[PDB]
């Protein structure tokens, strides 16, 4: 024991969040710069 | 040394003379209030060890 | 001997490629737009 | 009832350190610069009148 | 001042001159104001002080080819303690900077009771450094600066909050306040110090704090001297 | 103008050592400059006459096509040579002794600055810029000469003694200093610079929620505050410290091009908006500080990045200190 | 009223008996008994932890905290991090451990001011 | 003034005519007093200085057989924003109200930074009511005046002692003393409000408030607009 690598889960559940921040990167970021240009 | 930044005149000058008056008082009846409040806190120190 | 872990945390390393991927695809999208409104002033 | 009342006194004492050191002092101060430039205006006037 | 110009200019000495009460001098030239029937200044002072009072301190400096000079130190009583009279407050617009005596520090026991904050030396930039005295030297006093004040703000904030209540930065910076009034500011009053050994004493209050906490100091002077011992 | 001669000397002494590239060579600023001197020991009755050449001296090289920017220290000086010749006319005193003509004179003199287009041909285009210093009686802007020049001119850079004394420098009073230009100067930060203005404006509303924090916290302490007051109160701080504050006497920070001066507002906003986000995603401020202080001391310590290492090496510096920043706030919040 | 409740953090000497003979050991509408059983060396300090923050934090009913030594002394940091007013948390001896009035947290804020 | 006089009568134009800078000509009348030796009143200004700003101000208005008139704007900048300077307040005692732009308000980020309370138009009275604006305008403004006054004594309030210990109606004054300077006073340049958006602006900013401190409003126009 004392050898389990959950950290494998860290690593994916960092890459999950990592997608869900793409969403929100191209929701607001479009969105902000898109609103500057108009 | 530090003050309000509020324009010279007469009014003004009446106006902060009160409120010196008023926190003065207001000092002495905070003062009063603290005393009172630090027998009742010896007295429950006292009793919540007992 | 738990070394592993500090090689997976790549993560880490795919976040930040993520991100620069998404300022890089900004720059492509605010395109269409940004000829689109200079077009119109142009006409 | 030493819960309470210890959060009381410690709000209480601030306050008159704050009264005392902070907001006394400055009242103090206001009320010598608005003398003294009362006094500048009086002199002006009087001294104008005088000329 | 024409006694010293003679010595300095003509005969190629050093002369340092002391003018003590320059506000006995004020108070003459707004006697005589009054006497004129002039239209007074502020408080009561002649509107022409400023020129008359430049005429007697700009009589001080070095001159081209001349290899003596005038240093002026004269002394100023500013009544009430207050800085902003127009006897003090002319002569900082007029002079080069200012040693300020604090009646504060005199109570406190302290001597010289000189407060660095309100003072100035305005030729300091200039004559300290590398070739001149030693490069850690405006690093220092800067740093110095911006610490003593941090203190002065930490003790006002106790006398509310009380000393629990203060951050640890705080709580260094009072640490170097009363360190640095009772050690470095205090002095015998026939005791010299070498600028270099008050930069050793400067130093050492400076190491009361993490090295990241020396914002003002360059990181090459804070390599070479904050280690140093 | 009715200011110290060692002013002068000092110059005189400098300008020929240091070197501008605005011809695209090495050349002493000397070269470019004109002094009129009238220190305070002077004729009095001079300091005027100083100051209206000055400003003709200026007025001609604008006629020249060149910007030309004069500096008056101090007008303050030029003010009280009017009120004693006032004085010895026995004319009636208007605002603090002086004459009443005083705002007139002012605001004639400052109408002399302007972008202009020269008289004759060929066609050619000058400007000349007026700074002038103000030195009320007392440190007190109530001063007749400051309450007409702030009527007059349109950026007040405003000084504070407070700052002064703790050797902050400059000693800009943030809360009453304005520039009425910012509006007109758009159109050159979209060409160069897009996001300046953005920024210079987020850093003014991070100055001022510190600014009413503080107020709140002298009196009742750091106690009772959101982790989001205490980021702002902390990255004012560091603001005010690293940015705002700037050693005019060092080999780093005597000159800050602006470019320099946008990648740094663009380190400290980053600092905030990550620290803000790292917060409101959970994150404790106290331990989250403990742990990034070295990402804090990098952004602070950006400011002694050369600007004599180039734009492109400075720029690239910047740009690893946002990375590296950003890679290290993710680090410490998971 | 607003709050009223009892809550009990002590082994089955305690919690099932003594007072439970008048104080009872479940709420009107809940099925957690703002109690644990805290089995010699079966429950987890962890678990511990957990427990006095349902009890303390997680819901509002509980009017005191009545909490046994054994846990104490183990959940030393977190009941001395607690600085709250309502759940007026009391430390009880039991079985054959004394009252160690040098231990619990209310009385050493006492001693440390003002005596 | 004799130009827009010629178009507001002998021409019967109704004219706005705005004497920008008014504050100014003062100075030139100080300068000119001065030059004459005159007995100078406050701050050195000629004594006569409400009649020549009264012969100036006094210069608009509408007149019975014409159907032209003179709406005057003089703009005035107080020095060291001292409402008690003899300009701003000679023109005080001269004008029919004062529009007050504030330094606060300004710093503050809010456009246009009119402090309404120093501010005052002495022809409202007149021009607000039944049939020719609304019935709610007076009650409303003298509602709006006694929230704002009460938000600004609840803000110093919190500013010494924090909210804690200041009522609930100085809560509701907070929140209100918020949206009234963000939403209602703020106004973007170009932005153009009829008189009624404003009038229903305000009713909803004094809905943050219960119908019973609302007590500068009669019950008649408290029943028909405090519930819309």
């Amino acid at each position: 024991a004392f050898i389990r690598k959950e950290a494998e889960e860290k690593a994916k559940e960092i890459q999950l969040k990592a997608d869900q921040e793409y969403e929100i990167e191209k929701t607001n970021i479009v969105r902000n710069e898109t609103n500057n240009i108009d | 040394g530090n003050r309000e930044q509020v324009f010279p005149t007469r009014m003004t000058l009446g106006l902060m003379k009160t409120k010196l008056k008023g926190a003065n008082q207001g000092y002495s009846l905070l003062k009063r209030k603290s005393e009172a409040l630090t027998k009742r806190f010896r007295d429950i120190t006292k009793r919540i060890d007992d | 001997k738990e070394a592993h872990e500090i090689v997976s945390k790549a993560r880490k390393y795919r976040q930040d490629k993520l991100k620069q991927a998404k300022t890089d695809a900004a720059k492509e999208i605010d395109s269409y737009k940004i000829q689109k409104d200079k077009e119109l002033k142009e006409f | 009832a030493f819960i309470i009342l210890d959060e009381v006194i410690k709000v209480t004492n601030r306050r008159v350190n704050a009264i005392e050191h902070v907001i006394i002092p400055r009242t103090e101060n206001t009320i010598a610069y608005i003398n003294s430039e009362l006094d500048e205006l009086d002199r002006e006037e009087f001294y104008r009148l005088k000329k | 001042l024409t006694t010293a110009e003679y010595l300095a200019y003509q005969t190629e000495r050093h002369v340092l001159t002391i003018l003590t009460d320059m506000s006995s001098y004020a108070d003459a030239l707004r006697e005589v104001s009054a006497a004129r029937e002039e239209v007074p200044g502020r408080r009561g002072y002649p509107g022409y002080m400023y020129t008359d009072l430049s005429t007697i301190y700009e009589r001080a400096g070095r001159v081209e080819g001349r290899n003596g000079s005038i240093t002026q130190i004269p002394i100023l009583t500013m009544p009430n303690d207050d800085i902003t009279h127009p006897i003090p407050d002319l002569t900082g617009y007029i002079t080069e900077g200012q040693i300020f005596v604090d009646r504060q520090l005199h109570n406190k026991g302290i001597y010289p009771p000189i407060n660095v904050l309100p003072s100035l030396s305005r030729l300091m930039k200039s004559a300290i450094g590398e070739g001149m005295t030693r490069k850690d030297h405006g690093d220092v006093s800067n740093q110095l600066y911006a610490k003593y004040a941090i203190g002065k703000d930490a003790a006002a904030m106790k006398a509310v909050v009380g000393e629990e209540a203060l951050s640890i930065e705080d709580k260094l910076s009072l640490e170097f306040l009363e360190k640095f009034e009772k050690t470095f500011i205090t002095q015998g009053a026939y005791e010299d110090r070498t600028v270099f050994e008050s930069l050793d004493q400067a130093w050492s209050l400076l190491r009361i704090y993490p090295k990241e906490m020396l914002n003002r100091i360059s990181p090459k002077i804070l390599d070479e001297f904050y280690d140093r011992a | 103008c009715g200011e110290r001669g060692n002013e002068m000397a000092e110059v005189l002494m400098e300008f020929p050592e240091l070197y501008t590239e605005m011809s695209g060579t090495k050349e002493p600023i000397m070269k470019r400059t004109t002094l009129v001197a009238n220190t305070s020991n002077m004729p009095v009755a001079a300091r005027e006459a100083s100051i209206y050449t000055g400003i003709t001296l200026a007025e001609y090289f604008r006629d020249q096509g060149k910007n030309v920017s004069m500096i008056a220290d101090s007008s303050s000086r030029w003010a009280e040579a009017l009120r004693e010749i006032s004085g010895r006319l026995g004319e009636m005193p208007a605002d603090q002794g002086f004459p009443a003509y005083l705002g007139a004179k002012l605001a004639s003199f400052y109408e002399r600055a302007g972008k202009a287009v020269a008289l004759g041909s060929p066609d050619r285009t000058g400007s000349v810029s007026i700074v002038a210093a103000v030195s009320p009686a007392g440190g007190d802007f109530s001063d007749p000469v400051t309450t007409a020049t702030l009527g007059i001119t349109q950026v007040f850079w405003g000084l504070d003694k407070k700052l002064a004394q703790r050797k902050h420098f400059p000693s800009i009073n943030t809360s009453v200093s304005y520039s009425k230009y910012t509006n007109v100067l758009n159109k050159f930060y979209d060409s160069n610079y897009p996001e300046f203005p953005v920024l210079r404006d987020r850093m003014k509303e991070i100055l001022s929620n510190a600014e009413e924090l503080e107020q709140v916290v002298q009196l009742v302490g750091k106690s009772a505050l959101s982790d989001s007051d205490k980021i702002t109160l902390d990255v004012a701080t560091l603001i005010k410290e690293d940015f705002l504050q700037q050693n005019g006497y060092s080999t780093y920070d005597a000159f800050c091009p602006i470019w320099k001066t946008f990648d740094m507002m663009r380190a400290f906003i980053s600092y905030h908006d990550e620290a803000q986000k790292a917060v409101a995603n959970g994150a404790n401020w106290s331990k989250l500080a403990d742990s990034t202080g070295d990402v804090k001391h990098a952004v602070s310590s950006s400011k002694f990045f050369e600007p004599s290492r180039g734009e492109k090496e400075v720029h690239g510096e910047f740009e690893k200190l946002l990375s590296t920043m950003q890679e290290r706030f993710a680090e410490s919040t998971d | 009223e607003k709050r009223t409740l009892i809550a009990v953090i002590a082994d089955e000497d305690t919690t099932t008996g003594l007072l439970l003979a008048g104080i009872g050991q479940i709420t009107p509408e809940t099925q957690e008994k703002n109690f644990f059983v805290y089995q010699e060396g079966k429950t987890t300090k962890e678990e511990i932890t957990d427990k006095f923050n349902h009890f303390t934090e997680e819901r509002d009913d509980i009017a005191i905290l009545l909490i046994n030594q054994h846990i104490a002394e183990n959940i030393r940091a977190r009941v001395d991090s607690f600085t709250n007013a309502f759940p007026a948390i009391l430390e009880i001896p039991s079985k054959d451990h004394p009252y160690d009035p040098e231990k619990d947290s209310v009385l050493k804020r006492v001693r440390k001011l003002f005596g």
